[PDB]
């Protein structure tokens, strides 16, 4: 069980060594690039395929962002919940809560609805 | 850290910047697929026709533009079209005692000097004691003015220089 | 029973109060909180839900008569119809006079009548000054 | 309220000269005329006898001394526990100067309380730290001097006579 | 619960990062396209590694790191996911949460700038204004009370900090009559009316007096007395003067402004 501060942390080296990497697999594919074509052959050494590398790297970028998002999401979660609702979870009865949530979401439609008539009255 | 991108960009002294196309366009255009990221048309004329060629430098005139209506400018003899590009013939029409018509001759516009040159000045002067009073006030105050400007900073002191004198 | 002038004066009292109740109104919506925050369940809600409804009532009757004073300003444009004066602008009424001087000869003595009652006040304020 | 206050001992001129130079300084600054609060600064002691006055004085024996009660209470039960105290014997020494309240502020220049002494300029403050107003006064008035830090800003509120107490300890400092 | 803000700006971060990985190795797909006198564009290749070391400014995030570890699984959210499987229809809770927020913002901004009032003018309770006292007392260290000694108005005493109490005389709204006393206070047996000062407290009292003429609202007294109460908690420092010194008088008082400054700057 992996937490999201935790897959960040470990996450943040292997992106800067990834970044390293792919930076310097770029170089040695571009000065022997540049020596076969500018100048004589004298890099006699296969390079690397040089796509895995920033397609890795893209793929580590957007698991870290879209794992901090859903960090993010929670802690809105969190705020918003405990804006809307006090904090009482097995204290308070549950179906009580439901209860009220439900009062809540149908209070929220009617607010809704009431500028809904108000807008089209405009109109 | 990665300077050996810095050193190989040192590296490309060739003519033939089309390797780096090969180089880098295929896996750029494998993950990423815009083939077209501005499909608008571009197609303008950089320059067909823009001049003037039908009056002074308009700097003048954007200056001109600003001074009060109770100075009324008007054209000499044509010797100022272009590089001199000023004839200051003022008329002061307005409720203050009139006067002799100043000169007020400029330079081109990057203004390396001022207007005041009094040509006409030596009998316009000279005859009238109260005029010449008003000359030697003018000559005190534009002495004491650092650097005077085009139209706005001449006419201004020559104004107010009529207008103080007459005592 | 022309009363235009007065009918664009309402017009305009009644754009700027159109204005005012949208501030009001925005005003009351920003204070809107969740329905179970801590007391105000249905009391405070339902009540300004009833306040906001004769708002948006009362909005739209406004609306109406703008748009009814709209049109009787339109439909007033009998005779001088240009009036080119807009950019022209400036660089019996007997009965009416004198009407309005004894209007303002009784707002001058019951002016007076405020002024004794102002000073017989300001006595009063004083005589509790010197209270315990 | 206990505002802090310091001596800086000045030379070559004279003390009688430093005195008026301060005082010139002061009045250049704009310290208008209120009086001579003298303070003297005598001493039999571990117990004293502070006589300085701020319209009452009062010695402080120790714990910065209670001294709560008026100048003549104070003499009465020294004149009575005569001898029953162990503080008649020692130097009774009295500092005096004049009293100036620029604008809110009253500086007092305590002067040579036996002849060898120096100048102390006690500043009052009105509220009380609060040291922004006191350092920028300082600073303007004089130079590389008025330390101060006295037994203040540890929070038992404003206390004078401690700060009166620690100024008169630089008896053994001559 | 400011974290959010905070991982915002990681996001911001690392997308910027991402987006400049992108710019950098599209300007190395290109040459120079017209120097003529020398390819200094090349030294723009350096300054997108600058956009690069941009990548460090992610590491600030270890400094806004550890932002949340704890319990509470989800803030009392799962009701029919973790509840009753039947009960799908749940996100109508967060819709709403997201509703009543953007519409709390909105209005907001809305008041905000509706300062620009267009309202020519308007032509064609003791126990509310203890109730409003009582409700403005809620801020720490603000003890404030009052008692009414004389008269039906409302006699108010504030002491925040030190000894400079103030009292403000109130016809149930618009306290005007201010009288500021530092260091003594009710003589005699109520309220006073010495306003004796230190040529600087009266001057405080001329501040408060300007104050309530200029924060005097048509209507919506709340409003009123909670900016009162603001501009008069704002004094709690009196140790800074921007603009000048701190000796450019007797003493530097006057935030009229939301920000305290040396006085005599109007």
């Amino acid at each position: 069980d992996f937490d999201p501060v935790q897959r960040y942390k470990m996450l943040i080296p292997q992106l800067k060594e990834s970044l390293q990497t792919l930076m310097k697999v770029a170089a040695q594919n571009l000065i022997q690039n540049t020596n076969i074509d500018n100048g004589q052959k004298s890099s006699d050494a296969p390079l690397q395929r040089f796509d895995k590398c920033l397609e890795e790297f893209y793929a580590l970028c957007d698991q870290l962002e879209l794992c901090l998002r859903l960090a993010h999401e929670c802690l809105s979660q969190s705020c918003d919940s405990a804006k809307h609702s006090p904090t009482l979870v097995p204290s308070l009865p549950y179906p009580q809560y439901l209860a009220v949530i439900k009062a809540q979401i149908t209070c929220a439609k009617d607010i809704h609805t009431a500028l809904l008539d108000c807008a089209n009255k405009v109109t | 850290q990665p300077l050996l991108d810095a050193v190989l960009a040192n590296i490309r002294s060739p003519v033939f910047n089309h390797s780096l196309y090969r180089t880098f366009v295929p896996a750029m255009m494998a993950i990423h697929g815009p083939p077209i990221v501005s499909p608008v048309v571009c197609s303008r004329k950089r320059r067909f026709e823009e001049d003037e060629r039908q009056s002074i430098p308009n700097v003048l005139q954007g200056e001109v533009a600003r001074l009060d209506p109770k100075f009324l400018v008007n054209l000499d003899p044509s010797h100022c079209s272009n590089n001199g590009t000023v004839h200051l013939i003022c008329k002061l029409d307005d409720k203050d005692l009139p006067s002799v018509p100043p000169l007020e001759l400029s330079v081109p516009a990057d203004y390396p000097a001022q207007s005041p040159m009094w040509i006409d000045r030596q009998w316009q002067y000279d005859a009238n004691p109260f005029l010449q009073s008003v000359h030697r006030c003018m000559t005190s105050r534009l002495l004491q003015l650092p650097d005077k400007h085009s139209v706005t900073a001449l006419l201004n002191t020559w104004a107010q220089s009529i207008h103080q004198a007459c005592l | 029973e022309v009363n235009t002038a007065t009918l664009c004066r309402i017009g305009q009292e009644t754009v700027q109060d159109i204005v005012y109740r949208t501030m009001e109104i925005f005003q009351l919506l920003r204070n809107m909180q969740l329905p179970n925050g801590v007391t105000y369940h249905t009391g405070t809600y339902q009540d300004r839900l009833t306040k906001l409804q004769d708002h948006l009532r009362q909005l739209s009757i406004l609306f109406r008569k703008l748009r009814l004073v709209y049109d009787k300003c339109n439909e007033n444009c009998g005779g001088m119809d240009p009036i080119p004066v807009e950019q022209l602008i400036p660089y019996e009424r007997r009965e009416i006079v004198e009407v309005n001087k004894k209007l303002k000869q009784k707002n001058q003595q019951l002016k007076q009548i405020m002024d004794q009652l102002r000073n017989l006040i300001w006595d009063i304020n004083a005589m509790l000054a010197m209270r315990n | 309220v206990t505002c802090v206050s310091q001596m800086p001992v000045a030379e070559g001129k004279s003390l009688q000269q430093t005195v008026e130079l301060l005082t010139k300084k002061l009045e250049m600054l704009g310290a208008e005329k209120q009086g001579t609060f003298c303070v003297d600064c005598e001493t039999y002691h571990g117990k004293l006898m502070y006589v300085m006055h701020y319209p009452l004085s009062c010695f402080a024996l120790f714990e910065n001394g209670p001294c709560l009660i008026a100048d003549t209470n104070f003499d009465v039960l020294m004149v009575k526990l005569k001898g029953f105290f162990q503080s008649a014997k020692a130097s009774k020494i009295e500092t005096r100067g004049t009293r100036y309240q620029y604008c809110d502020f009253l500086v007092k220049v305590g002067t040579v309380t036996m002849g060898p002494s120096a100048r102390g300029i006690s500043v009052e403050v009105e509220y009380g730290d609060c040291w922004s107003l006191l350092l920028e006064f300082l600073q303007s008035f004089l130079g590389s001097h008025a330390p101060g830090a006295p037994t203040v800003f540890g929070n038992a509120v404003y206390g004078p006579a401690d700060t009166m107490i620690q100024y008169m300890e630089l008896f053994n400092k001559i | 619960g400011v974290n959010l803000e905070a991982f915002s700006q990681a996001i911001s971060a690392i997308q910027a990062l991402r987006s400049s990985v992108s710019r950098v190795f599209d300007c190395l797909k290109d040459g120079m396209r017209n120097k003529e006198t020398l390819e200094g564009r090349e030294k723009a290749f350096i300054a997108n590694f600058q956009d690069n070391l941009h990548s460090v400014n992610r590491d600030l995030n270890e400094l806004e790191r550890l932002s949340n570890l704890v319990g509470k699984p989800s803030e009392n959210h799962p009701l029919h996911n973790s509840g009753l499987l039947s009960l799908d229809p749940y996100s109508q809770l967060l819709q709403a949460y997201k509703w009543s927020n953007k519409l709390q913002y909105h209005a907001g901004l809305a008041s905000g700038l509706l300062n620009q009032q267009s309202l020519k003018r308007s032509a064609n309770p003791q126990y509310v204004d203890d109730v409003i006292s009582r409700i403005d007392r809620m801020f720490p260290e603000m003890s404030i009370h009052l008692s009414r000694p004389n008269g039906t108005s409302a006699m108010l005493l504030v002491t925040l900090g030190k000894v400079l109490k103030v009292i403000v005389v109130m016809r149930s709204l618009f306290i005007d009559r201010t009288i500021v006393k530092g260091y003594n206070t009710e003589d005699g047996k109520l309220d006073i009316w010495s306003k004796s000062s230190y040529q600087v407290f009266q001057k405080v009292t001329d501040h408060a007096t300007t104050a309530l003429l200029h924060y005097q609202l048509p209507q919506m007294p709340d409003v009123v007395v909670r900016s009162f109460m603001t501009w008069l908690r704002s004094y709690i420092k009196l140790f800074q003067a921007p603009c000048q010194r701190c000796g450019k008088f007797l003493q530097d008082g006057l935030p009229p402004t939301w920000r305290d400054f040396r006085t005599l700057e109007a």
